[PDB]
Formats: structure tokens, sequence, C-alpha cells
């Protein structure tokens, strides 16, 4: 609520001091919330990893998600190992497009 | 009596029985186009988006 | 649903933004096989016909 840039007001009145809240649930309860939001309110990425200094490695694909293997081994303890990776990032572009909805009563 | 149980051996088959699986939902919804191939490691942690 | 082949092949030094491609593949393979030829010779019209 800016009284100099109405523009980008998106709330009827300030909250001044005093003002009375509510938090919605109750005291100790758990549940699985349920999720509702647009296709533009949070974004997901997979970074591409690159390969290291001469360590064979190969590219896996699941469900359009690559992951990266690398094989290498320890020489004096004689020992074999492997390992997957990824990369991920996130974006949230406008937290006014989403939330959680219950049942009403 | 007949002693011949070492006439036979133990036999583990080579087949492997069903495990547990989970569903992708929320993965395919959300929007990737935007994010792909804008922020690398090396360039920093962090890309930047303009709002309307 | 769809599973689709992996050789993390390229990529390499290559911007990616459509993950809407499955990859299949087609597979060849010979093998010897035991068939019945049989020999129909009619005299009409040339007689050895295998």
């Amino acid at each position: 609520y800016d009284t100099t840039n109405p523009q980008y007001n998106s709330v009827s009145r300030q909250v001044e001091a005093g003002d009375a809240v509510s938090v919605v649930g109750t005291a100790s309860q758990t549940m699985k919330p349920n999720l509702f939001y647009n296709k533009f309110f949070c974004g997901l990425g997979s970074i591409p990893l690159p390969k290291l200094h001469s360590i064979d490695s190969a590219v896996a694909t699941y469900e359009g998600f690559s992951i990266r293997v690398h094989k290498y081994a320890d020489g004096d303890a004689n020992v074999q190992k492997m390992r997957f990776d990824l990369l991920p990032a996130y974006v949230c572009f406008n937290p006014h497009m989403g939330g959680q909805f219950f049942g009403n009563p | 009596p007949n002693n011949l149980d070492s006439n036979v051996s133990q036999i583990v088959l080579k087949k492997f029985l069903p495990g547990f699986m989970s569903d992708l939902v929320l993965a395919k919804t959300v929007d990737r186009q935007l994010l792909a191939g804008e922020i690398n490691s090396s360039t920093g942690d962090s890309v930047s988006f303009k709002r309307p | 649903p769809t599973s689709l082949d992996v050789t993390s092949m390229t990529s390499w030094e290559y911007n990616w933004f459509g993950a809407d491609v499955i990859y299949i593949a087609k597979y060849y393979e010979v093998r010897k096989e035991s068939v019945d030829v049989i020999s129909y010779r009619h005299p009409i019209t040339g007689e050895i016909a295998t």
C-alpha cells in the first residue's frame, strides 16, 4: 500500500499497529497439504555438470532428467566405486499465484 | 537312514522381486523453459528476471 | 509412460531447452535357423523348383 506510487497497490488498506490477526489451523495438527498454483508460479531447472579430468563418465536419462555417472577406483586399497550427481535450481516468480487449498466447512 | 543332503545344492535364482515406486506430477506441471540454460556455477550462483 | 534410452553423449557445449524428445532405437539381429524347403517338381513349365 504505497501512498506515493498508487500504481502498485495490491491491498485495500495499510496494516496499522494493533490490527488483529489469526493463524489458520490447529495448535499441533499435522497433515499433508493440498496444492494449487499457476504455470508461472515456480520454476525448475537441472544444471548440466561437466566431466572430471581423466575419469570415465556417462550420462543417463530418466523422465527428462539427466544424471551424470562417474566411475573410478582407489589404487592402494584396491577398491572400486561409483557416484551419481545432479544440480538443481529454483525460482519463485510471483507468490500471489499459488498456495494451499482445503475443504471449507 | 540315508544321509544324501550332500548330493544337492542350494540355488538362488537370477530373478528380482518387484519393488515399490512413486509418481511424478509436480515436476511435469511447473515451467522449465524460462530457467533452462540460464545459470552456470562458473558464471555465478544467481540469475534474475524482470517483473512487468 | 515413456522411457527413453540414455547415452550421455550430447549437451557437450550446447544449450538445451526442449525436454520433449524421446529416444527410440531399432535393433537388428541375424540368426541361423532351420527351415524346411518343399521341392515342387511339377514337370510342366520347368520341373526343379524349391
